[PDB]
């Protein structure tokens, strides 16, 4: 009955490994994702704040 | 010469005492991490479910602007081959570590359960983003449209 | 007399630890000087003064023994204070030393005569200050002891 | 060095700059009414010069021209971006000294509030509670605090946050010597979490919480809140609270301050124990 | 490597709190643009 | 092949049209240098896109852009970090100063980190690295990160015990030690540091080391707890008594029970080597 | 994709997709660009702090290439890539490796059947790994 038990345990920690490998890959590419909508969104907020910016300056000069 | 093998015969029980107890301490200390694990996974799962929300309202708030803006116009662990009490605490211990690692093992699909799926949703709200900047930037230069 | 601060010393030559007195700068201390030494709230240890060149401006240097039963280190800070002996009742009735051989080398087991030590330590520590605990190196006839104090009465 | 020194002449000659520029804007609008650029030149000069001296890491001066410009732009009607800059101003001073990050923050929270951002607000209530932990020791006003944060939070329907916020709060509140309230929100916790299956291993340790808070009392209402939670939640037997807890009564119910000790160093050595447990332990064997 | 997860996920955490700041700046700069331009219009109607 | 050939006439083409609009004359010449250092990079041919970047880069920053200048200029030091390594260096400290004038320190310290780690790799150089990972710590320590202020640490306080003084090391590896007491998950790490510094106090003294060890093991009572405080005892009897054979023994039980990375087999041959 | 991945600098995606493309090569009898191919991903993932620990399992993906060309190499190929990583040893890999030299040196039935039935308990191994390894058995 050792056997029996040591290789479920084998089987388990296996099976742990690929799960760990296969998920920490996926986060990694989340993180990835995540950094590149972060430099996204920061520069369209940048550039539609100097716009509006731009936009209210023009209006109020003119009027 | 016997003598000095029955003491490296029990040195090596000692440590394989050593090592049992240090395996259930390495578990007990898995088990706390994997539950913070999972709590902390919870939480940024919340955390994107609140950023997903937030950039649907972003999009929609641009394309009424938009809108109105051009509208506007187990069996046994350990042989008793040298007897000894120790044996039976070491099989006890085993046997918990095993009750524990399958537990440990459910914990692991939980987290699954949400991991992936996360993943896809960033995805698809990644590609919306970069269109809504393009349509502001439209915007922009249909506002210099008519400038000229 | 007030206290100044100081760095940590070693001890340059093996004659000036076979003496047992810390070596001192001769621009602020003399041979023949008595200081207590300072090195933590209620750890306070005598030491008599031996000058020599080689000490660092302003610095009190002591023997490898000395620094172990002290704790000296490198680079570690102690307080160092002019001392004067009062007879009034420090007299010394009679020293008890617990006499060890550094190396084991050259350890023999022929008899010595213990009066020739005695005479030999008086001649070599006279005008020291020695205290309970002490631990120090002594030779004599090209052989070294490790040499503790048991008590002075 | 030469470098800090010659980023910290170039700061100074800018904040000079900014203060003359400051000066004459009064001038220029009474004499042309040019309108409000000035102000709004000023306060990005006070920020660049806040910015030079955070290259020389000077926290005071930065923090200065963040009040400047938070100020000069109050004055020009901007609620909100005068809020952004007083919220900058006392995240400076949270570097060397939290003071007036206190007066900053709570200007913030009432502006953003009136126009409804509520999660900033609740952020800066968190922000605030931790500058009183930090600074002082008073856990009341933390406590509030962290409740006026929450209720904020719920208040624009975000979660997530909230609930940590009272967890803390929960635990800072056990080692008061309250019961009531630590045990109700305790349970209020285990029970919404059991529902969970992702919480639900969590809700052991907030039922081990409850129990030794009930414990202080006496062993008979001890006795039956460890069967209350017993019955809840059967599977917490299996963790190691339990055991301990069990284990303490019945040392107790024979006075066995050994049997206890044992007990109590065997625990530590399975798993590290806090300061709130080891208090919680010290008290139990008070008894 | 379940110590390396915890702080990869840790720097993960933080830098997700530093994205729903901003994005909670964000969306309170395009709420009061949209706000102004649709007073602005209103007013000039 | 006739693709890349394509390519490089048409960025030639768009490069002429826009330096004859600049002699002639705003935003159109941008525009067209942007187009033709992307059509460059389309054909693979990495070198000479640089070189459109940088143009386009300075034209844009000319009239006053302060964030897509700096966008521009990150994006034209990248791409000559395959092409040229000295040209990416300079467009990543211009976009470094361009974004902390602006007030972006997190850009800065990415791109001193990668600055840094180009020169350890591509180039030979560690002192400038050691100051731009030193200039990235303060930047991230201005954000308040946790996790990237504990990586900067750590890496200044391991080169400085490989090449400087121990002092700062020493004193970072205290630190980390107190703030993750009180932290229960950082917790287990923490030890490590504490051995970190035990081995650093060994470059200076034996009994100097002991004391050190002695006040990390006080100072953290799991610090005691490890096999770790078990070895560092070993290590520090059998140094006492001067016998090589107990040395060799605890290091290749070590080495066995524990894989090594040459930093601690390092350190124990180097404080082995005054053994005598 | 993965030059543009390179042209980005995407270390996930550059090698998943090699991997894919080494894979698939070694399907089709490709040996060099296989091996070239998952000796660099396995080089990469142990110079990277993360992946290095399942490095050797793609060392091992080179190896079977390596095994399928020649026996008389196999022993220099092997030692090779035991005193580039010491830390190889103790991998399960490196027994695959010997046991399946020494059965191939042996003309018998046991030792490969025995081998694959082990190293099949453990975890089911992979189609591709299988193929090659029933076409080395055969000859």
């Amino acid at each position: 009955t050792r056997h029996s038990e040591i290789i479920k345990l084998e089987n388990s920690i296996r099976e742990l490994h690929d799960m760990f490998m296969d998920m920490a890959m996926l986060v990694e590419s989340q993180g990835e994702m995540i950094d590149r909508i972060e430099y996204n969104v920061e520069h369209a907020v940048d550039y539609v704040e100097r716009a509006v910016s731009d936009t209210k300056k023009a209006v109020k000069y003119q009027s | 010469e016997l003598e000095e093998m029955q003491r490296r015969a029990d040195q090596l029980a000692d440590e394989s005492l050593e090592s049992t107890r240090r395996m259930l301490q390495l578990v007990e200390e898995s088990k706390d991490a994997g539950i913070r694990t999972l709590v902390m996974l919870d939480e940024q799962g919340e955390q994107l479910e609140r950023i997903e929300e937030g950039m649907d309202q972003i999009n929609k708030d641009m394309k009424e602007a938009e809108k109105n803006l051009t509208d506007l116009g187990s069996g046994g662990f350990i042989r008793r081959v040298t007897n000894d009490a120790r044996e039976n605490e070491m099989d006890e211990n085993l046997e918990q570590v095993s009750g524990i690692i399958g537990n440990l093992r459910h914990m692991a699909l939980d987290m699954g359960n949400e991991i992936d799926t996360q993943n896809r949703q960033i995805d698809r709200i990644m590609e919306k983003a970069d269109s809504n900047k393009t349509r502001i930037d439209e915007a922009n230069q249909r506002a210099t449209k008519m400038l000229g | 007399m007030a206290g100044r601060s100081m760095q940590a010393a070693r001890c340059p030559t093996d004659e000036l630890s076979l003496s047992n007195c810390a070596v001192v700068s001769e621009k602020d201390y003399q041979s023949g000087q008595h200081v207590i030494v300072r090195t933590s709230p209620n750890h306070k240890y005598i030491f008599t003064l031996r000058t020599h060149p080689s000490v660092v401006p302003g610095s009190v240097a002591f023997s490898l023994p000395q620094r172990k039963w002290a704790g000296l280190s490198i680079g570690q800070e102690i307080e160092v204070a002019l001392y004067s002996f009062d007879k009034a009742k420090q007299c010394i009735g009679t020293m008890t030393i617990e006499i060890d051989f550094l190396q084991k080398k050259n350890i023999d087991s022929n008899p010595y005569d213990t009066d020739k030590m005695a005479a030999e330590f008086i001649q070599q520590f006279n005008n020291q200050a020695f205290s309970v605990g002490q631990q120090l190196v002594f030779s004599f006839n090209d052989k070294l002891f490790g040499l503790l104090v048991k008590d002075i009465e | 060095g030469m470098d800090t020194s010659g980023k910290q002449a170039e700061a100074m000659a800018l904040l000079a700059e900014a203060e003359r520029k400051v000066k004459n804007s009064q001038s220029f609008f009474s004499g042309l009414f040019g309108g409000s650029s000035k102000i709004e030149e000023a306060c990005e000069i006070y920020a660049r010069a806040a910015n030079m001296f955070k290259m020389a890491k000077n926290w005071s001066a930065a923090g200065n021209a963040f009040c400047q410009a938070a100020q000069l732009h109050l004055q020009l009607q901007s609620k909100h971006d005068a809020a952004t800059c007083f919220v900058d101003a006392g995240n400076a001073f949270k570097k060397a000294d939290p003071q007036e990050a206190i007066n900053c923050l709570m200007r913030a929270i009432e502006i953003y509030t009136d126009m409804g951002r509520f999660t900033i607000a609740a952020k800066h209530h968190i922000s605030i509670a931790e500058i009183y932990e930090t600074e002082l020791v008073d856990v009341e006003k933390a406590i509030a605090h962290y409740e006026q944060s929450a209720d904020y939070y719920k208040g624009e329907e975000s979660n997530s946050s909230a609930n940590k916020c009272l967890l803390k709060v929960a635990g800072y509140a056990a080692q008061l010597e309250q019961y009531q309230k630590a045990i109700d929100i305790y349970e209020q916790v285990g029970t919404s979490a059991m529902d969970s299956p992702l919480l639900k291993y969590s809700a052991k340790d907030y039922f081990f919480k409850a129990a030794l808070c009930h414990f202080c009392i006496d062993m008979l209402n001890a006795k039956l809140a460890v069967q209350k939670y017993e019955e809840l939640f059967p599977a917490f037997s299996d963790s190691r609270e339990c055991k301990l807890m069990k284990k303490l009564l019945e040392a107790h119910e024979e006075q066995n301050v050994d049997s206890y000790t044992e007990s109590v160093k065997e625990y530590d050595s399975i798993s590290r124990l806090d300061q709130w447990l080891t208090t919680m332990l010290l008290r139990i064997k008070k008894t």
